[PDB]
DNA sequence: AAGCGACTCTGGTGGGACTCGAACCCACAACCTTT
């Protein structure tokens, strides 16, 4: 089952900072590094017949500028570090000046801005309907990003400097009552305000319900800020609270949202676990949002302070098939031990299990995935061990059974510095380096992003046409391993086919023509892009049927929506009437309710035509044809694809596969139409940006 | 590839050196695939429109201006015998266009040739507004500067369009191995040859344009063949 | 700055940041030592097996009799004899000068002083290893496991009425089945209490815990019982070189529980204690480059398993992967132990902070290097470096500021050959370090606290403690049989007219200009240098080599009023504390 | 005067980039080369 997949890609700057791989529901791939985040984007690109991943290439780049810490007024500051350096006693004078907290730019210091950590949002959260991407660097600001054009991140917003104001403005005191204004001048307290204001590692909230999200901050000192994200996050102007909590976790080394639901009951917590070993589960005691809810105490799921530093933090959603109720399994890696723990809400509330699978590796785990769907957890050493671990339950809680892969036997002596799973455990992604070859050290390091294959074809088939989520963006990672094997074999395996169409049968809902739409999309790249003109030719005009039909539904639902508001008379947004032309078209196609709807519409319909008129003439297009409109002059206007109004205007919106297209909304638009357009692509459910 | 994107790639193509606006015109007729639009009088309106609302686009007098492109087809694509030979087929060897000038150890790290660099002046805040808004039509803008207005974009957009979207915008390249990728870019379907790239573009021993293609060889940027030039002599010549 | 000059001959403002470093080094010994720690690893006599003399054979180095060698010191009449010695032997002090040579049978390859409380007066030991052949040298890439022998040599107590007439004794070994020992670490105070402790018959005095680097890729942690606690249970009759074997206390090993797959980590390079209160933590560096920790306390079932036979087996809490190549050595901060140094093959000096070990504080890439000292007061590190990348005439030996000062560094000693190995006095805030040309230097550093470039002739700060030359009389028996060892030895009574007298023009004459030998076995390479750490005795230093040779040296000129004032009045109160 | 801490002034080497010198290769005309 594990191969590698084609594509090695290469890293022009050393890896960097704490665990430093990611896969984001959206198929984005960052990895943290000396100079960037690079981020590939995983396409499956319908254009082209090349059997490789198409990896699309962006960066985020270092910040310029260092960052300092703000712990007082700039010549307050500037004292006090002149005393603290030029201290007679050993112990203080050092402290200071190795420290990199204090000493974030020097003479002969290497400045430190590359990138600590990077954690990815939900999808939903940016401006349009992607991720967010938030960055810290080892200088500790924290930045959060976003990928508004295709080409080039911008930041949204630094948490860093709104936080240091924010704590200045208080005299950073967290009660007001609780402290004095204690002197700068004191190594303690100017350590403290260091301290208490250097993020450790950060992750986002599931979406709350109006969307928000949540981004909890872990600061050495363990305090966590719960900063407030209103959606679509688009700057300061998003940010609706932060709050800060006091953990009292001393050297909290790592942070994860629990997030659970029982009885239609939602509760939530904030794990954390100690450098020193513990791990507790924070009820996270303040909230705005009325929906949620959160728990009632802190639990205790290791106590032990062993100081094996709790590395990493997963948690998956599981159903217990004795106990017949779902519950949380969360796993953390602590050294080379991964502890797993299953959290119960029953009649007797939190019923709880834990322990530590033992024995996986000789060095200590430098990285974890959890594969969100199975609980098959990954693990991984700078030995270049690579280990699955797989959830089997048990009649009370679970048992972990477990076994290497060989990524000797697909890359040879190989170092590996991190690893991803993709949102449907489809691929691993891993980076790999230069390994020891037969004990030599290798004499050139050269980190790379490698790629093995998790799942046969026929389980990626099987599982997209039993899919839960129906919809193919959620999905692109197994779609890519049936548009390999497509691509490999130059025809649709008849099972696939055969299913698929026992399906449309059955089923038909839309989600299954638009993997029809897949599959004959791949087919037709697969066969060279007169017996091959011949079928060339017929599986092209299969296409162009699935094609049609897809939009008849599209135009059907949005002319089934017209109907239910208030009529728009002024035809502002959408050509009804010719929509209506197009659906009565043909009698091809039997569907009453169609035809009844455009009969109700019609009858509606005002006489006063209210047509569309091209703006480098004025005259009228007369609605011919799905993709494009026409006039007279010979201009030729791209449709709308979600509400087939004419993309006249000089930007306009793209989907990922640029398959599609779609309008940008507009304040006239109703906010019925203002939500249509916020609809992913009709024919492959991909973001229209 | 969608035709405002064709546009702005079109003008990413080009250099550091930028197009005029009959250069722009004649890049599009000319392209492959064909560009969507007739590209009438209005419709030129409309992309000059595209160009100055985007704010990557960049704008800039020249101090002398420039000269006219040539028909760039390079072979000759037919013969009398079985067949035909599609052998290089030599146009007159005009003054170039684009003479090299590559723009060494850039403080902003934008790179490529131009000749200008140092001596043509921004024009961008006259020609639209800080709110990206036009502040011209395209011919009040060819009427008052003429072959002088040059269009440049962005060097992110540059490079990009030299590496594609597959391409790793991390890679800085040496200057010298950057201008030879951005020699081959501007050449669209009919790259460089090596032999005229080293004998009559950066006019250097075939040793230096090898050393300095290298690395584009080495990060996988350009693709190699052999290739024949038939000369007025009948006789045909290999060259890369 | 500090005009006039001492009456050791050195100027003021050379030698006051010594008389600084006394107080310095006090002051943080009294916070940040104590008096007794891990009362649990204390050596019991069934624990302790005596080797017979059939049994010991194969541990013990095996050259019987050291090459001959003669000893000249500055200023003296020429002694003109050939001394040679036997094996577990010394000679006897020189009256006036109290230098010490004893033999030890093979290569010197590790060596420490045994740590012993302010005041204590106790006597001193070194306890040592020399390869078992002179002319077997082992690779790096694989693990050794062979047999070796841990020598432990007491030196008397060093006071000025003991030193004339002094002898080394060789006062027991350990027989180690666990290859070669390439660093040497006690554990740096609590480890040692009075030979009079009352203690059950089981029971013996606690002379020091030792860790030991092996070649076999593991940690070992020895508790050392005082000489005369196991003669006592020893037979009368025994064998007179007192070889035993010895259970560990624990072994320190990379791995972890039931985890069968054997580490890629290969041997143990090096070893640093936690240098302060109470030494929780050993760190050792590992050919594969990674640092790994252990923390010796633990209880927990995760980290610690006990053997059939009660030894523990003690996997580590924290590894990380310091260097690209093999990581050489480390030393721990003293002002504060959140942070650490390494150096590796790679010839990076990384800088640590092991809060936040993804990333270093910095790293300096520089010439392959040998040993690190970090001397307490002093925010730098001061290096060693094997030559074979360094610009000729520019190799030697370097303190480099940890940065934030920013400093150049600073070339405190040109050195033809390599250095292989380096020693900071912390009483004495001055370096010795060993030559491949077999010379032995010192240098005192200025106070690194002030910029080094105002430094504007080095040469007056440093100078020679021996050199030797092999005379003529590529294996040791060819070598040995035609040449012998002339140590000749500086007059460290005094530096006065120190740049006009033959050892320094010696000295200035070998930097820069002096051709290496490679034809020979390198007979008179010295391998390891170490200041004692103790305050008695704090102004000597011991040193060996590739003659397994072991020579010890006091310099008088470093000692001084402030350091007999200190230890008195420790004196005083370590007889107040303990009676 | 004698002394000090910046501020220079002087010979020496390495780091990465790059000139260097060589064989190797095209395709043609010359014709030696063959039944
Ligand atoms: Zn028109
Ligand atoms: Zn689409």
């Amino acid at each position: 089952m594990v191969t590698r997949r084609e594509p090695a890609v290469k890293l022009q700057y050393a890896v960097s900072g704490l665990e430093p791989l990611a896969w984001s529901e959206d198929h984005r791939v960052s990895v943290s590094t000396a100079r960037s985040i690079a981020v590939l984007e995983l396409i499956c690109d319908v254009h082209n017949p090349g059997q490789d991943l198409v990896i699309h290439r962006t960066s985020v780049p270092a910040p310029l500028n260092s960052c300092l810490l703000k712990v007082g007024s700039k010549t307050e500051v500037a004292e006090c570090k002149e005393k603290f350096a030029a201290s007679k006693d050993p112990t203080v004078s050092q402290t200071f000046m190795l420290d990199r907290v204090f000493n974030p730019e020097g003479k002969a210091l290497p400045p430190m801005r590359g990138f600590k950590y990077t954690s990815w949002s939900p999808m939903g959260c940016d401006a349009n309907g992607r991720c967010l991407l938030a960055a810290l660097t080892m200088d500790n600001r924290l930045t959060i990003q976003a990928n508004l054009n295709r080409l080039q991140w911008v930041q949204l917003v630094d948490l860093t400097e709104i936080y240091g104001e924010r704590l200045y403005e208080t005299s950073y005191r967290l009660s007001k009552n609780e402290a004095p204004e204690g002197n700068l001048g004191d190594f303690a307290e100017f350590q403290r305000r260091h301290s208490m204001q250097t993020p450790v590692r950060m992750e986002w909230s599931g979406i709350c319900t109006v969307g928000s999200v949540l981004l909890a901050v872990l600061f050495e000192n363990g305090n966590i800020a719960v900063w407030q994200f209103q959606l679509p996050f688009v700057g300061k102007e998003s940010i609706s609270s932060c709050n800060t909590i006091e953990s009292g976790i001393t050297s909290p080394s790592v942070l994860f949202w629990w997030e659970y639901e029982h009885n239609n009951r939602k509760m939530s917590g904030l794990i954390v676990g100690s450098a020193f070993g513990p791990i507790k589960i924070l009820p996270v005691n303040l909230k705005a949002v009325k929906g949620y809810f959160t728990l009632r105490q802190p639990v205790i799921l290791w106590k032990e302070m062993d100081q094996l530093p709790v590395h990493s933090i997963k948690c998956v959603p599981l159903y217990h098939p004795y106990q017949k109720c779902s519950c949380s399994l969360v796993v953390a890696a602590r050294g080379s031990y991964v502890f797993w723990c299953l959290l119960l809400i029953s009649k007797a509330g939190l019923n709880v299990h834990n322990s530590h699978v033992t024995g996986l590796h000789s060095l200590p785990i430098v990285s974890m995935t959890a594969d969100k769907q199975n609980g098959t957890v990954y693990t991984c050493s700078s030995d270049g061990k690579v280990r699955q671990l797989i959830p089997i339950f048990t009649d009370v809680a679970l048992k972990f059974e477990h076994q290497l892969i060989k990524l000797s036997d697909v890359f040879g002596s190989v170092r590996t510095h991190g690893i991803a799973v993709s949102p449907c455990g489809a691929y691993l992604a891993i980076i790999t380096t230069e390994g020891m070859i037969n004990g030599l050290h290798p004499v050139n390091k050269n980190y790379q992003v490698q790629f093995v294959t998790l799942k046969t074809f026929e389980e990626a088939a099987a599982q997209l046409l039993e899919s839960s989520v129906q919809n193919l963006f959620k999905q692109v990672d197994l779609i890519d391993l049936v548009r390999w094997k497509i691509l490999k074999d130059k025809h649709i395996p008849q099972f696939l086919q055969e299913a698929l169409e026992k399906k449309i049968e059955s089923s038909g809902v839309t989600y299954f023509w638009r993997f029809k739409l897949f599959l004959l999309r791949i087919l037709y790249q697969s066969m060279q892009k007169e017996p091959m003109e011949e079928k060339l030719l017929e599986i092209q005009g299969k296409i162009e049927a699935v094609e049609m039909h897809l939009t008849r539904e599209h135009m059907k639902r949005v002319l089934g929506e017209v109907y239910l508001h208030t009529w728009i008379t002024e035809n502002t947004s959408i050509p009804t009437r010719g929509l209506c032309n197009f659906l009565m078209s043909d009698e091809e196609y039997d569907d009453r309710t169609a035809r009844v709807l455009i009969g109700h519409i019609s009858k509606k319909m005002n006489k006063q035509t209210f047509p569309e008129h091209c703006s480098l003439c004025k005259e009228i297009l007369p609605f011919t044809d799905r993709k494009q409109a026409v006039c007279s002059n010979g201009h030729i206007w791209l449709r709308c694809f979600l509400t087939y109004q004419s993309c006249q205007s000089l930007i306009y919106r793209r989907c990922l596969l640029h398959d599609s297209i779609a309008r940008h909304p507009a304040p006239e638009d109703p906010d019925w139409i203002k939500r249509l357009l916020q609809s992913p692509c009709p024919f492959c459910d991909s973001p229209v940006f | 590839m969608d035709a405002l994107e064709s546009l702005l790639d079109e003008v990413a193509l080009e250099g550091l050196d930028g197009l005029c606006l009959p250069a722009l015109w004649s890049r599009l007729e000319t392209r492959v695939p064909p560009f969507p639009l007739p590209l009438e009088p209005c419709t030129q309106e409309f992309l000059w429109r595209a160009l100055a609302t985007h704010p990557g686009i960049s704008f800039y007098e020249e101090p002398r201006e420039r000269p006219d492109l040539q028909l760039q087809d390079r072979y000759e694509e037919i013969d009398l015998e079985t067949g035909i030979l599609e052998s290089r087929r030599d146009p007159v060897a005009l003054e170039d266009v684009y003479p090299i000038h590559m723009i060494l150890e850039n403080k902003d790290g934008i790179q490529g040739s131009c000749r200008y660099f140092k001596e043509r002046k921004n024009i961008t805040n006259d020609i639209r507004t800080k709110s990206l808004q036009p502040r011209c039509t395209m011919v009040e803008a060819f009427d008052r500067w003429g072959k002088k207005l040059i269009i440049v974009a962005s060097q992110a957009m540059r490079y990009r369009a030299l590496i594609g979207q597959e391409g790793d915008p991390d890679l800085k390249l040496p200057d010298f191995s950057y201008c030879i990728l951005e020699r081959l870019g501007r050449s669209r379907w009919q790259g460089e040859l090596q032999r005229d790239l080293h004998t009559t573009a950066f006019k250097v021993d075939a040793g230096k344009l090898h050393y300095h293609r290298k690395i584009l060889n080495k990060n996988g940027l350009i693709t190699m063949q052999s290739h024949v030039i038939r000369l007025p002599t009948g006789a045909q010549q290999h060259s890369i | 700055h500090c005009r006039g000059m001492a009456p050791n001959g050195l100027p003021n403002h050379i030698m006051a940041p010594v008389w600084k470093c006394l107080h310095l080094t006090k002051d943080f010994r009294e916070q940040k030592h104590s008096y007794w720690e891990f009362a649990e690893w204390i050596p019991l006599a069934w624990k302790w097996h005596l080797l017979s003399e059939l049994e010991a054979a194969p541990y013990l180095p095996q050259e019987e009799k050291s090459p001959l060698f003669s000893v000249q010191r500055e200023g003296l009449p020429e002694d003109g004899t050939l001394y040679r010695i036997n094996r577990f032997s010394s000679i006897t002090a020189h009256p006036e000068r109290w230098d010490v040579s004893f033999f030890t049978g093979g290569p010197l390859w590790a060596l420490d002083w045994c740590p012993v409380p302010e005041g204590a007066g106790a006597s001193q030991y070194v306890a040592l290893f020399s390869s078992p052949d002179m002319n077997e040298t082992h690779p790096l890439s694989q693990l050794h496991s062979g047999p070796g022998l841990l020598q432990l040599w007491g030196l008397g107590t060093l006071q000025q009425e003991s030193c004339p007439g002094n002898r080394a004794h060789f006062v027991y070994g350990i027989a180690c089945d666990n290859g070669c020992i390439w660093d040497l670490k006690f554990c740096p105070s609590g480890a040692w209490e009075l030979p009079g402790t009352p203690r059950k018959a089981p029971l013996l005095p606690r002379l020091g815990l030792l860790a030991l680097a092996c070649s076999d890729g593991k940690v070992l942690l020895f508790s050392l019982p005082h000489p005369e606690a196991l003669l006592a249970q020893q037979p009368p009759d025994a064998v007179k070189p007192a070889i035993y074997k010895v259970q560990c206390v624990a072994t320190l090993q990379v791995g972890s529980m039931q985890a069968t797959d054997p580490s890629e980590c290969g041997q143990c390079l090096s070893l640093a204690w936690m240098p302060t209160r109470p030494h929780q933590h050993l760190a050792a560096g590992y050919y594969n480059g990674m640092v790994v920790f252990w923390n010796l306390p633990t209880n927990s079932p995760l980290q610690r398993i006990r053997l059939s036979d009660g030894s523990l087996k003690l996997y580590p809490f924290q590894c990380f992967l310091a260097h690209d190549q093999a990581v050489r050595t480390l030393q721990w901060c003293k002002a504060n132990s959140h942070f650490l140094v390494s150096a590796g093959s790679d010839r990076k000096i990384k800088f640590w902070d092991l809060r936040r070990p993804y990333e270093p504080i910095n790293s300096i890439k520089r010439f392959l290097s040998t040993e690190l000292a970090w001397l307490l007061p002093y925010n730098g590190v001061t290096v060693a470096q094997d030559n074979c990348y360094a610009s000729y005439g520019l190799c030697g030996i370097h303190y480099i500021d940890a940065g934030y000062l920013g400093f150049k560094a600073y070339f405190t000693a040109p050195r033809k050959g390599t250095v292989w190995s380096l020693s900071g006095s912390d009483w004495l805030g001055t370096i010795a370090a060993g030559d491949i040309s077999g010379e032995l230097i010192a240098a005192i550093l200025p106070d690194m606290a002030l910029n080094p470039i105002n430094v504007k002739r080095p040469v007056e700060r440093r100078f020679p403690i021996y050199k030797a030359d092999l005379i003529p009389y590529r294996t040791y028996t060819e070598t040995v049989n035609h040449h012998y060892l002339l140590f000749q030895d500086t007059d460290l009574g005094s530096f006065h007219d120190l740049l006009r007298r033959e050892p320094m023009l010696r000295m200035q004459e070998g930097e820069g200009h002096s051709q290496l030998c490679l034809d020979r076995l390198q007979l008179e390479a010295i391998h390891k240098v170490r200041f004692s750490p103790n305050l008695d005795s704090y102004g000597w230093l011991v040193s060996g080599g590739q003659s397994g040779l072991v020579r010890i040296h006091f310099v008088r000129g470093l000692a001084s009023p402030l350091g007999h004032r200190m230890q008195l009045e420790s004196r005083a109160h370590f007889n107040a504390m303990f009676q």
